[PDB]
């Protein structure tokens, strides 16, 4: 069993990461503005989706960058690219005892592609 | 000598010996990382306050901002493809009289290392990255830190390959200051958003410090 | 010092706080509801949002070795040997709950150092065992053990 | 939603897993004790104030028809001189012991000591408390019912 | 079914009355008083104070007689008619200011004004608000929704002696001509305590979570 | 054995602990004085929290006179001591209070016998 | 009586819960706070418990579940067919699981956990097909199509 | 030798690391205490044979000059009629409650509850004895000694 | 404040010794050598010196021990009642389910005061 | 009533399948040799022992060849052709004497001798019985009943490699005259694994509490 | 000085100070304290052995056996009336070839003092006092302890008033065997129950020995 | 891109068995019966089989089981090492500083490779 140890840096060298997997998700399913849910997948073994965010509806702000997902990429896998999505969340949608006080505070993370769907 | 000390020996001497990487690129990567620091971050926030149009670029693409600091997010790093664990996709995400930013990785540790320097203790703490993200406003209060409750507190949350440093909103004081003494009350906490630039302040709140056993 | 030891003992009487301690012995699949299934099989890097209490934060100085831990990461996914979101699953979630709170930051970045050799078959775990066990005799003579202690 | 439900569930349970060092204490010897630790355990259990704690979202609770019996027999037993109600709080607060203090309901701890006042000073043996509590388990049984918290 | 707490709440009681420590009407006469007891009473002395100046000053030097004011004698209108045994006879009426903001708690247990404002909430009692607010208080204010200028001064009071303590705070902005009635309105109970700060058009505490009881009251 | 009716003579229209008046005698203190808090043994039962101990405070009022919970607590009323209502800097008790805070304070009543002149 | 002695060893049983201890949680703590000792026993491999101190219990044959069956017959299988041998399996299966889940999980349930392992590990199947492929599970059952000898599909 | 040490050290150590669901305990609502748990809440705490415990070498302990001390004080207050020795027993073994009863020593608990005694039979003030300890440690501070214990 | 009479116990056992000075007390016992009794789940609040262990067990009495105020009284400063004390043996297989027959003759004894005992 | 252990069941079968790394039919046959497997091989082995010194001498020296006798042969009887993988080929007796009685474990795991006995038991399998049986055997022994003389050797025999043990316990008296079908009876598995031994009129394990699983086979 | 020598000190003060006992008191009861131990536990076992009569009163009597090792239960102790925590009661248990009886108090550590001494740190432990009555044949077989399983094994909890002594069987190589030679190989381990008398074995098994930090 | 070899394992053990398929493979052992061995404590990281409550402790070999890769390597995919494996007899006291002389005979027999093994 042989590991391809120059695969990354012939890839990436002078371009960056993830720049070098620009163009590779082809069209977004999704824009700004669209307003999404967050699908609770299986996070056996690895995710970067975290558990608080599952379920929750949250706006698209940005398509910050194409990549593979990270459960791919974790375990050697990049043959597959996907849009990431940088998501708006109202923290009292996030958490039940939140203060009308503070209702104008908010919560922005990255989610790929995949964990998406139109709320 | 610690237990983690000789590991660190058996793995580094292993991996030279296996040819995985070489005693020039362990040397070469400790350089660069000693280059590091928060100084141009510091300098990118008070460009973008001195500089409408430079804000604007700062923005919208922080990777190509962070040029004008000396920081080149793809060649700067000796790898030339970025570092490995930070990526190359820096944003900078502005504040305003409506809205105050607060970074945390709540998976890890992940920090703008090549524009801001090696993360703080307690930034990698599983305490900050379980409390931030539900309770920013008491886990702020506790660095010092109030902001109006109509004010927009936002926390980013680095959980993919984007990085952020936040840049403040220029504080009362400080007409007519050069450039020089704007970056200088810029903070590493500032970066980060568990505090604000202020007049005369030019270096993070002390707190207490945990010596290493062998540090330096 | 009074206040010394009065910050000392509202430390020691958390050690005292009373609880109802279930102590877990390989239970039978019966035992296990799917709330505990997804307890147990999560991803332990998945804090974000657990209730904890509030620290007096503070700072640290980096140690030299953990200076060395991090060039050593670094180096070997910038020559390939993995990429840094390999690492962070083997570091920050295939290391299990226990490691992964009761070790060191730095210690699960080195561990996994140490693991990736193994696992990707660039050393064998015996060459690590001996490399290992010659760096413990090495500094018991007195031979010095690199920039950590002199000869 | 049923998912944020389960997600919150999931937040709560992850608590029982906190990894920690579990050092059970079985009647160590004195040369085990430090200061620290005597000063910790002959502490008051009811000085909790500073120790450190996580946010919970406060609630309110309905008032149980047995809570408010229980403050009424507490306050008249005071007003009729069997104790004050200083005495009252150091045996609720503070003798019953860290595990019960924290173990058991705030009106839980108020009605034991009822109870116990009534036997320390001697106003009803132990004997007569037991076959009281008896009694009143026989009375349930028969369906002979108990006061106005369940009906013959 | 019956809870072991209802079964020995019966023995104890029944216990009592049979070695003639208390009567039966002793139990239900003090039954009664508490379910008249309310924050009312303490919310018309605040309004009060915001109306007179001179009631003002003697709410804050001397809380047991200003109390009569609003027809609760401390010493007198209790069955005992030596002040309630838990409660005793001195409370003291904390004075908010622009520069000033009072929180209550009773960090040892759960002391509570009883006589002018009723009894106490779940959440006052438990171990939880008892450890963090004198500690943390922004922090555990911020969370019941209330926050204050970084310069004014937040005080917590804890009653850890036979003083009792209601939160007077200062007179909110939109109340011009109020009428003593429509000011008393808006002083709830956790204004009172301090957690919260009287606002024209809010009447009740804040809503959260309630817990309840097996067999409630 | 045990006086049930003590209590009921001394207070009734009278009240708790105006009962006590006039019964401690003279203050060891008086208001503007700043004190410390001695660190008494609080074996079996205090009302003197922990959080104070060695702390240095400043008395506001001399709220009362009545016998210390610790002797109350265990039916002994026959001292009567003057009670002190003591007012804390919170960065005098606890090490991490932020300066931004630096007004905040905590007011609590401590009986003379914890007290020593700072 | 017989409901009386059930009620007894019910409180054995349920006293054990309120032992008094000094619990100590660990939050990431400094280098400098793991001794040579602590070291060890972090680093140990789970498996290794012969010599600890335990209670002695009653113990207890149990039916094997038709799941378990699968589970014991798809491991062999996957070593048959050589996709890793018993000792890869052990390793990963009672060693490289962890503390936690060693002893939290049931017996089975660790064999079924890293065969579903060694298939993402080898890259015989991406963590994706794995997650999808537990989410078609989910949808099959849900829909009334039934799971294999496990659930058949829904009637009338 | 020095393996072996270490080998038995590990094995110590480990069984602090087992895994568990710790459920801390806040005064939970009295909806939360099932019977069995109040059984076990309000259990007498001396009454532990039958519950399941590890085999442990067993050895023996010299006895310390105060624990004999302890000893002769707690039987010559039941001599003079101070208490029983069933007295003593209950508030001794029982009163201190599940967490000090385990986490303190034998004698600890022999010494605490004679100091009890003397309190909760008004023999002496609660007040007398915080004053008797804070003079004893002044004079062991000063230079002057204590009993047998210390010499100037 | 109440006075405790520190003379009593002494008065009453010296040269006689405890529990000879309660001797006769009791009056009749209720059962005798021989009688297989249970022994009833009385409550156990505050203090009790019948273990848990044998709540609702079967055993014989092998023995009438002597006569003395139970320690539910005792502790408590309440030595008017006095009761007999009888010893009781239980087959280790009533007490404990698991134990093994292979070891069938196996038992424990161990007091218990005449209120705990009922007819079995 | 699925649960998430039966839900991944099917995913890894199916998956596993679906790449080819084994097929729906090899996992068939797998499951078939497993239900061939019993204790009774073994127990026929101790007889045969029992009866033929020089058979015995076999076993106690190479238990490989000694266990064909009893139609399982470690490496052709598996449906791999090189022994199960988990068991692999390297049996050995134990044999008890007057002097000598064997117990085994596998404080690792559950190594078990499956070709020859079948499966294991779940207390055997048991974190509890892993931790103590190396250290406590006479202790863990007398609760399973069994208590042998303080002189006699009690060996404990962890498997902790490839090795794979049976006990090959002493004959028991009131067997004279018996046949090897009537001796291999009272070898139940619990005295193939040391637990017990052997003794006329007993031919199955002590009664034990069982365990019900949610969907047994 | 540790916080119990000083707990000590006040308790004592604060009683001879209130005159609750006298300082004479308290030196008479460490002086008789003094004087207790095994020995006339032994000498009673060593009697039965060599008089069947004596056996039978040990038996239905310890209380007027006990005399005759010069151990009065009730005017040896200071009181006149017996100590008050070991009462007048002892039971001795008579082992047989049948039946084998070994002692504990789980409720706490309940001795036969007077004629034993003071009770080891093992047998006042809760360890001790969960397992014996449960698991006797496993606890005892840790001391070194095995008995036929057809002997009935019996424990003796002492629960109430009543102090228990076990008698030995006599074991054998003993024959002519004088009164003290019998005496010397009942150790108090043996008058427990957790060990059995044996020629050429006069003190008890060792064990680890915790020090004390200021020993008597 | 790695290629996982499925059909080494089988084409070596098949009518040969395993560890059948590595004799011959160890050399000449370096030990043998009858000699008295300790067992070093090896640094246990990631994986062993060598029980901890074995370190350091002396036993005597009575048999030498057969030639395998070390557990060690195994587990990881490393079959290219074959050493001899050793069944080693270890006295009970000496492994549990609380065994009973009263059983004195009690021993504990277990698998070694012999890397873990030096000459006592
Ligand atoms: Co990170
Ligand atoms: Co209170
Ligand atoms: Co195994
Ligand atoms: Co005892």
């Amino acid at each position: 069993p042989v590991w391809d140890r120059t695969h990354h840096a012939k890839m990436a060298t002078g371009i960056g990461d993830p720049q070098c997997f620009k163009g590779m998700a082809g069209k977004s399913k999704f824009n700004v503005g669209d307003r999404v849910r967050i699908k609770d997948l299986p996070d056996l073994f690895y995710t970067r989706t975290m558990t608080y965010t599952r379920g929750a509806t949250g706006t698209i702000v940005r398509l910050v960058y194409e990549s593979p997902a990270a459960e791919d990429e974790a375990f050697g896998n990049e043959e597959n690219v996907e849009w990431f999505y940088s998501i708006v969340f109202a923290q009292k949608d996030l958490w039940p005892e939140y203060s009308d006080t503070f209702a104008n505070d908010t919560l922005e993370t990255e989610i790929p592609e995949r964990y998406l769907e139109k709320a | 000598v610690s237990d983690f000390e000789i590991l660190e020996m058996a793995v580094r001497e292993l991996a030279i010996e296996k040819g995985l990487f070489s005693a020039e690129d362990h040397r070469v990567w400790k350089d660069y990382v000693h280059t590091l620091g928060p100084l141009p971050a510091a300098r990118l926030v008070a460009k973008a306050w001195l500089d409408p149009e430079y804000k604007k670029l700062c923005i919208e693409d922080g990777v190509e901002a962070s040029k004008a600091v000396g920081v080149n997010w793809v060649t700067s790093p000796p790898t030339q493809f970025g570092t490995p664990s930070d990526y190359c996709n820096l944003r900078v995400l502005a504040d305003s009289p409506t809205l105050k930013h607060v970074v945390v990785c709540t998976l890890c540790s992940c920090y703008p290392r090549p524009i801001l320097g090696q993360s703080p203790e307690w930034y990698r703490s599983p305490n900050y990255r379980r409390r931030l993200v539900r309770w920013p406003r008491q886990v702020l209060a506790e660095f010092g830190l109030q902001l109006p409750s109509e004010v927009q507190i936002r926390v980013a949350d680095s959980n993919q390959k984007t990085r952020y440093i936040v840049m403040p909103v220029r504080p009362e004081g400080t007409d007519g200051w050069t450039e020089d003494q704007l970056a200088e009350i810029v903070t590493r906490d500032c970066l980060i958003g568990v505090a604000v630039p202020k007049p005369g302040i030019t270096v993070n709140a002390k707190r207490p410090v945990l010596k290493a056993n062998r540090p330096v | 010092s009074i206040r010394e030891e009065v910050h000392r003992h509202l430390g020691t009487v958390a050690l005292m706080q009373p609880a109802l301690h279930q102590q877990t012995h390989a239970p039978a699949p019966t035992e296990i509801t799917h709330t505990l299934f997804r307890a147990y099989t999560r991803v332990p890097h998945d804090v974000g949002g657990e209730a904890d209490v509030p620290i007096e934060y503070h700072e640290k100085e980096e140690e030299i070795w953990e200076l060395n831990t991090f060039a050593t990461c670094e180096c070997l996914a910038w020559r390939g040997v993995w990429t840094a979101e390999e690492r962070r699953r083997k570091q920050n979630c295939d290391v299990g709950q226990t490691v992964y709170l009761g070790m060191p930051y730095y210690g699960r970045w080195l561990l996994t150092a140490a693991r990736i050799l193994v696992d990707k078959q660039f050393v064998t775990l015996t060459e690590l065992h001996n490399k290992i066990v010659e760096m413990r005799e090495r500094v018991a003579s007195g031979q010095g053990l690199g920039e950590y202690l002199p000869p």
